[PDB]
């Protein structure tokens, strides 16, 4: 029966309407819980909310436990996760682990209990549940990896600038007391903090350079530093845009098939090659040659598969042209030979 | 590795078809013909290109050695194979229909003979169920 | 007579000079009204302005009503909006609906009346009138749709970060009273607000972390969060730029024509196919075959049309090359055959 | 759908020109010739490509079935047609000159015969006015 | 003699080393003057600086006048500016006009005179002198024009959002007095100002929403608005980057030449066509035909020239391929004919 | 022996695991030192830390000296740096110079000595040590160079705007005293500072425009200015992204080889050409012709090498097509000739 | 414009070489041959493409009319010409060497005959100085 | 430079093969044949393209002069050569194996004769060690 598979689909990797709705509902519930927690946190609505939380939180945790159990049960759909070991492996995955932590911690809290310190934290953690299959994070991670060389540089140089600016401001404004009667840059730590604020472009204004020289230095070292700090946001965005554009001009999925098949076949052939008295030895020196040829074919096949996987590009076009052109040339040569042969 | 290198050299010599020690496409084609596959010139070119280190339309002995060096059952290689398998696997699981697999082998890509396909099936499906575990197969390979 | 059509053009979807001028004038008037409303809102210029507003606002509403009526009348130009039902459908469109709401509400206000609370709101709403045909919003929407996968992710992860940061700051600065004698982070709500401010990079400075640990955490969790929050602005901008670039290398409009015509013809053929004793049955098994062929042709045609619609791309080039190459090969083969035939 | 599938199979068999059950371009060309249209090889290739699920230069029976499956008068399809109509429609309205339409049918694209065009016109223009409502026509289709 | 031309080159459109140095010096001088003005503006250094300004400013103005005169003299290098009318036309150009305004105004100030109100303004204006030939502004303008459709939209929607947010905040925080004892949102104008600040992300913190509802609304309407306001900066940057990239893959200048020449020739031919008894009538109905042909050629030539001017693109490649392919086909056909002819 | 080379690799340009670890450790140490310095700077932890610093700092400096010495020794691996002169040249490089400055300065400080003013500065400087081989800075520099034309413009126009805005605000708010009883815009310098803050989007809020006119002007001149100031961050990011994309579609390294070899050979040939009785004169007028031919070949070769170095592009594709096409045409012509010849 | 349209129609008819009223490339080629220029097929194709409104390899009468309509001495057109002139103008001024211009006319692009070049020179250089004002010439044109 | 220019003119005249004073590819090919290298048409085209200032498939005398003008041992040129050398240099240093260099000269690119290679080696390796300093060589050049 296909029921387990269906269940798995519903729970993890869902494109279903009903499934989507369910997920949305869950998210909403989580949000509501968070809101309630927040309300409890402020003193004016503490006595009324605690009881409600006690009533609801336990139920929520039970529900989540049930869901987890169901998910575990459903793992058998995927052949990667079969038996006990497979299930353990599945559990090992990050989101699942997080969920487990949330549930067990919640249970512990309940046992301890209607005040609770860690419950708030658990609630916060819970919001991470909805990003199933790591589809949110993974993309971002990939993008970061792609643009790491530049991003890292930006982080570094900017950081250095910030440090330097902080130092300079400390040097400037050590002696200068504020109008309110308190030293703004007593410690270097304070200066550093100020610098961080400035580069961030938050501009709290708890600390501001008092001396004219200090002001001048801030003016000098701000703009560049600001630009540097803004860079990551920009660059990442650009990368994302580029990725989207690339996606927009992807190959069709049908073109990947034959190449893949070929690759598989070549792999099989290679495998056979080791086995001396196999069926694939159909159609010593000769054998050796054949092995080499098979390996070559496999290599070709892999390359082809990779190409298929990738999006369309100028290089691909060039390759295609080359392939065409050589063939045409060969044909022409053959024709010429035929002509010569006749005469 | 001395013995291995000697063996490789021997192989190269038998392939070469000449004292130059530089494999052209023509030599490769000749070799193929001797086997009796009868390949296209484009195909031959493709084969050489992957091999070629210098990228000059001729397989050097060092190039040949290099190609021999990079071994299968390396993790990077495996991933590609897995991806390929997935491409043909409906229901987004580590499972494919045996009959379907057979059909694909027969038809799509570099066609595989009936006997060969049977052998493959035997290798893969230890259990009597047609839903064959491709991941396991890949691991075995 | 073409007068209705002309009127429609003037009102909605105008590229005319006069029309443009009219629109500009309207916009200016709206702006002036808004300014007047603002002035009225402050206490120093309330008594003098009310009378003026009364005088003018009614006139404005009348004008708008007239315009609406004219627009409704003009709907008959478009065959999508014919008769009463067509007009109703037209009205259903968002901008029109908004306009209707504005006018009726204004009328109601006048009836009630020279003070008015909702009039200010109506004025604000009015500014939306100028973006006719949804040309402003639509583009933006499209861009958002294109870059949703990444944008959504950015919104999510950033939000999560913000939440976490807020929580950490609350944990830090619960006990710590300010220098002014008031707890900055009494509630978790306050902390959340602070976090929001910080990520936004507004930096009001009504609340600032007092504890050193708190400051440290802010420093840690700011930069990344800031970057994340800036991402949408960046990414969207990049997308827009890319779109513009694409537009710059668009196909000529004449190339779309023939393909479109072909598509139309194929559709007609397909339609005919069902009708047994039609004129298109010119030039049982055979009939069936013909049907299939027609369908195939239609499919081809659709694809061609789509290609024509799209901008120039490497894939298109490759396709073109393939088409050329195959033809050339065929020609060569024919030549070869001829040569062989002769001998 | 059993009857339908049987019919489709029958059709395929008559098309096929062979026991292989795999439609090449050549077979298609032959069929076309039998009708008497006399198409270009490129055109044939294009026709097959759209159909082909596997994308291997050969129409499989499943592929054929798939093509049959996706029905006209689906909303997505209609939009394209509407766009096409708009492309030929001056004055940015749901209206085109009947004579102009006829001319276009005669001349541009895959040429349509005079009788056919007349029939089309009759179908479209119920009213005596030449300004024909293309949207309505599309809806009808 | 080429001296006038040289002078012109030195003054306007310079790539010279010496010229560059001169320009830099001028810029430095201007900066110094500005600094002096600033110093004068503050009360502590007013008495000492005035005399210096008087001494220097007059000299500076004289120098600038001299420069202007020289520039005017040099206009004769360019054939666009010949005689008196040409010179007048040259003067009409914006930068020149600005310079003239600066000089005359300065003279007027001197005459009036050592205090001066407008002198500060003149100094500020002066900084614009260095951007000669409009090379700075023009590029920017072009970019804006290219990305106007989206930029405008962003400006509009964002503005609308800002307005709405302001209104909502006014509604929220009308009654709520601050802790200091003053109504933050007394007028709608104040609210609007606050909104503007918030969207800008300056965050002065002179006004902050006091009510919880107000805070909530700010939180809601901030992020999106912030993103919208950041968009222009992003989008423009992206556009600039794209432009740079395009420039990087420009055609060689030698490829433009022949096309240009051809265009010129075709134009000349067309011109000749009107003149009946001309030399170009070498090599009634026939004449008419020739005219048509010439026009066609001209049209072709123009297109070619345009293509040459543009950077490399996929469309160009496709065109090239088509051109090649047709030629090849023709050749093949000829060969076939020859073969047939022989037999 | 290869030991020197290995040492060099370990120290400078390392891709090793162990080397990486070492570098990380060094970085961590530096960070720790910085932290300690910061702690010392604040008054509460001055007496306890000084001794520790004295103990550690000397050791650190010794270590760095040793490292420097080792690096100097290792320079002999590279043939660019051989002997004493080579070593001197190596030392001349910026990072090395910086390191030297750090070490010598530290030594001087120690000699002077446990208070130290310059030690803090030295610590700050030290953080720059880790960016070995200039891999961080160089990329950034390159990007800046690529996008200078636009970046410079943005800097300029924005600056101008800032100046103008400042002036206008000064004009507005000269007479207007604040609520606290102090003139916010007493000097033009103050106004300028405010403007700088506003454009930066820090928004300290120490100074805010008091007058309504002033506020209006701020509103007007903010948004545009803000956008301009954000531009550099955006544009640079975009550039970086583009660079990354380009890198992603680079040529294979094997394709560069043959071209390079050819270039080398041509250079050698050219060199030989001058020497009359050389071996390269194998295979007066004739000699001259040969020289010319060799030069031509060299020129071709250089171009080819450059092409190989560059990434894939449409121009390259076009070139390839042209090359193919001409060859094909030639072949066809030959065939035709043969046919004609036979008959 | 009735007379003008009649004239155009007449011209078209003489060009056409057939009763179809649809100019192929072949017809154009024939016409060219009759004059005696002997053009390349590619060139002919290029010529038709610019003209063609529908973009279907055939010049319609409406298309022809459209091409006739867009007049020279429009400002947009002039700019291109000016740019072209600049391309050949050293010293970044509205001035070029007469001899140099002549040389360019003789050699580069669609070659211009000696007599024609002389005529052009005469038209341009009213003054005896070889430094000819190209802007003025363009304006005159 | 008068003498130099005269020499260049003489050279051009001997190359030209005609009174036109405009070098086609054909002339160049002829010249090459006279030497006896026997080059490909594509190669010839490439050679002319680099030279050509106007970019019109014909080398003008001014173009020729221009090519002569730009001298070797300019710093920009040197960098490219250095890069090329690096491309073949293992161990990321200013050092390459002499034997390896010889091999590369013999095989890759525009093949260099044995004697020539020997000469090159002699020029480069003053010291007896095979690890030859390429930077030094480049500087010398
Ligand atoms: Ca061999
Ligand atoms: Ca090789
Ligand atoms: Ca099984
Ligand atoms: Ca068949
Ligand atoms: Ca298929
Ligand atoms: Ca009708
Ligand atoms: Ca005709
Ligand atoms: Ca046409
Ligand atoms: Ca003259
Ligand atoms: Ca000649
Ligand atoms: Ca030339
Ligand atoms: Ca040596």
């Amino acid at each position: 029966t296909n029921i387990q598979g269906r269940v798995y689909n519903f729970l993890e990797r869902p494109t279903g309407w009903k499934c989507f709705v369910y997920h949305f509902t869950v998210f909403l519930i989580v949000l509501i819980c968070l809101i309630f927690s927040v309300l409890s946190t402020i003193q004016q609505y503490n006595n009324l909310a605690t009881e409600t939380l006690f009533w609801m939180e336990i139920v929520l945790v039970v529900f989540f436990g049930a869901e987890y159990v169901v998910r575990l049960w459903s793992a058998g759909c995927r052949s990667k996760y079969v038996g006990v070991w497979g299930r353990l492996r599945f559990a090992r995955k990050p989101i699942s682990v997080i969920d487990l932590i949330v549930v067990v911690a919640s249970v512990i809290v309940l046992c301890v209990g209607s005040a609770i310190r860690g419950i708030r934290f658990l609630q916060i953690l819970r919001m991470l549940h909805v990003d199933r299959q790591g589809g949110t994070w993974r993309l971002l991670g990939s993008v970061v990896f792609i643009h790491r060389q530049e991003l890292i540089t930006t982080l570094y140089i900017g950081f250095l600038g910030l440090i330097f600016s902080s130092y300079f401001v400390y040097l400037a404004e050590k002696d200068a007391i504020d109008s309110s009667g308190e030293y703004q840059f007593g410690s270097y730590a304070d200066a550093l903090w100020w610098g961080v604020v400035t580069v961030t472009t938050i501009g709290y204004g708890d600390k501001v350079p008092q001396t004219w020289i200090g002001k001048t230095i801030a003016s000098c070292f701000s703009v560049f530093a600001i630009s540097f700090f803004a860079l990551p946001a920009g660059i990442l965005g650009s990368g994302f845009a580029l990725k989207v554009q690339q996606k927009q001009r992807q190959k069709h999925f049908n073109r990947q098939i034959p190449a893949a098949a070929s690759l598989i076949q070549t792999a099989w052939r290679c495998y056979a090659a080791e086995n001396p008295d196999s069926a694939t030895w159909k159609i010593e020196h000769h054998r050796a040659a054949i092995k080499v040829i098979r390996r070559m074919q496999y290599f070709v096949a892999k390359k082809k598969f990779q190409q298929a996987r990738k999006p369309y590009d100028v290089r691909d076009v060039i390759e295609q042209y080359s392939q065409g052109h050589l063939n045409l040339m060969v044909r022409i040569k053959e024709l010429q030979r035929r002509l010569d042969q006749s005469l | 590795t001395e013995e291995q290198i000697a063996e490789f050299k021997e192989a190269f010599s038998l392939f070469d078809k000449d004292g130059d020690g530089t494999i052209t496409t023509k030599e490769l084609g000749t070799v193929m013909r001797s086997l009796g596959q009868n390949p296209t010139e484009a195909e031959l070119q493709d084969m050489i290109n992957e091999v070629d280190a210098d990228g000059n339309g001729t397989i050097d002995f060092p190039e040949f050695l290099t190609m021999m060096a990079r071994k299968m059952k390396d993790t990077d290689s495996e991933e590609e194979i897995r991806e390929a398998f997935r491409v043909f696997d409906k229901d987004g699981n580590g499972y494919i229909s045996a009959a379907e697999l057979r059909h694909v082998m027969t038809n799509l890509g570099e066609k595989l003979t009936d006997e060969e396909v049977d052998e493959m099936i035997r290798e893969a499906d230890i259990d009597g169920d047609g839903q064959v575990n491709y991941e396991e197969f890949v691991q075995m390979m």
